[PDB]
Formats: C-alpha cells, structure tokens, sequence
C-alpha cells in the first residue's frame, strides 16, 4: 500500500487543478462549467488526499461559492436535515472561514453582509415573504451593520412590495463577484502543478 | 471530508 500514498499524491494534484480551473470558470461568469467542475471534485472528495492546510482551506472556499452559486434555488438544499436555503448555508460556511482562517470581525462582516442581504432578497422574490421574515429576524436583527437594511426589507415583506428599488436593482451577478474576489483574496494564487506540467507537454 | 453540491 505504496500505492496509496501515490493516489494520495495525484488526488492532491487533481484537487487542486479543478479548484484552479473551477475559479477561472466563476470569474468568468461560466458558472455551467463551475458547475460541472464542481461534481468533478465532489467525486474526488471521497478518495484519500492525506491532507494539507491548502486543501481544506480550497474546500471551504469551494463550498461557500458553489452555495452562492446555488442561491438562487431555493429547491437547493446543502443539509437535508436542515431546512436552510443555499444562501443561509453559504453564511453558515462563511462563519466556519472566519473561524478556521482566523479572521476578524471587521475583514468579514461587508461580505457577510452581502450575502445576508441576498438571502433575504432572494426570498423575497420568490414571495417565500415568511423565510424572509425568518432569515430577517434571525441574521439583521442583531447585526449591527444591517440595520438600515432590516428597515428597508422589513416593510417590503409586510407589504409584498416586489417592485422596490432595493429589489429590483439587486444583482446577483454583481453579489456573485463580490464575494469571489472576497474568497480568493485569502487564497494562495500558485498555478496548479498539473497546469505547468501541461505547458511543458504542449510545447 | 465536504458536501459541494447540493
């Protein structure tokens, strides 16, 4: 079982070149091919990779994006246990980065912020007004960064008010790249080994 | 080890 330690290897270097490739495919605003590299490395997940700092902090990034991917879905669910929406497991996941990246308060509360304001919002616009309601009460009542929006939010729901400015000149597109360049500013930005390795083959 | 997709 030599053996293992080279699947272990390549694992790592397969892992790590689809993370790389599945980035480029989000900041391009590709996000079928996202998807589609995303069950790439979800099957990849269940083999040995041995470990590295590297990897489970690609894996968080990984997971929060493919939920912010998914937010727009609400039939999505990333817990079947739990009755979250995409977007309030992306802020669940974000937490976990704050915690086991080791960052403050003050890096993460904007982008936090965009994502509470887009779980709501999302909701909003599929008149699912008592999970807003829900997400509302639960994630801007105590934030103090959120408190003009909670004002706002709170009476589009009571009135069911679709046609608000803060919903209708909401993007998600603008929100999906927001918090991309969020995530991969605490990311190491080295080309993946088996990228280089295909320049030199292709020369 | 994560669950990606949904």
């Amino acid at each position: 079982a030599g053996e293992a330690r080279l699947e272990e290897a390549v694992n790592r270097w397969v892992l790590k070149f689809y993370f790389h490739e599945a980035l480029r495919a989000f900041r391009g605003s590709r996000y079928g091919d996202f998807r589609q590299i995303r069950d790439i490395m979800q099957a990849l997940l269940v083999r040995p990779l041995g470990k590295e700092h590297t990897v489970s902090r690609l894996l968080r990034v990984m997971q929060c994006l493919s939920r912010i991917e998914e937010g727009e879905n609400l039939d999505c669910s990333f817990d079947m246990e739990a009755e979250l929406t995409p977007l309030e497991s992306a802020i669940n996941v974000l937490e976990m980065i704050k915690t086991e990246f080791t960052l403050t308060e003050a890096v993460v509360e904007s982008s936090r912020k965009l994502v509470k304001e887009a779980a709501v919002i999302i909701c909003i616009k599929n008149k699912e007004f008592e999970k807003a309601s829900k997400i509302l009460k639960k994630h801007m009542s105590k934030d103090p960064t959120t408190q003009k929006l909670r004002n706002d939010l709170l009476n589009i729901i009571r009135e069911k008010n679709l046609a608000h400015p803060v919903i209708q000149n909401f993007s998600y597109e603008t929100f999906q790249q927001k918090m991309l360049r969020f995530l991969e500013s605490h990311l190491d930005d080295a080309e993946p080994y088996l990228l280089t390795m295909a320049k030199k083959a292709l020369k | 080890x994560f669950x990606l997709a949904p």
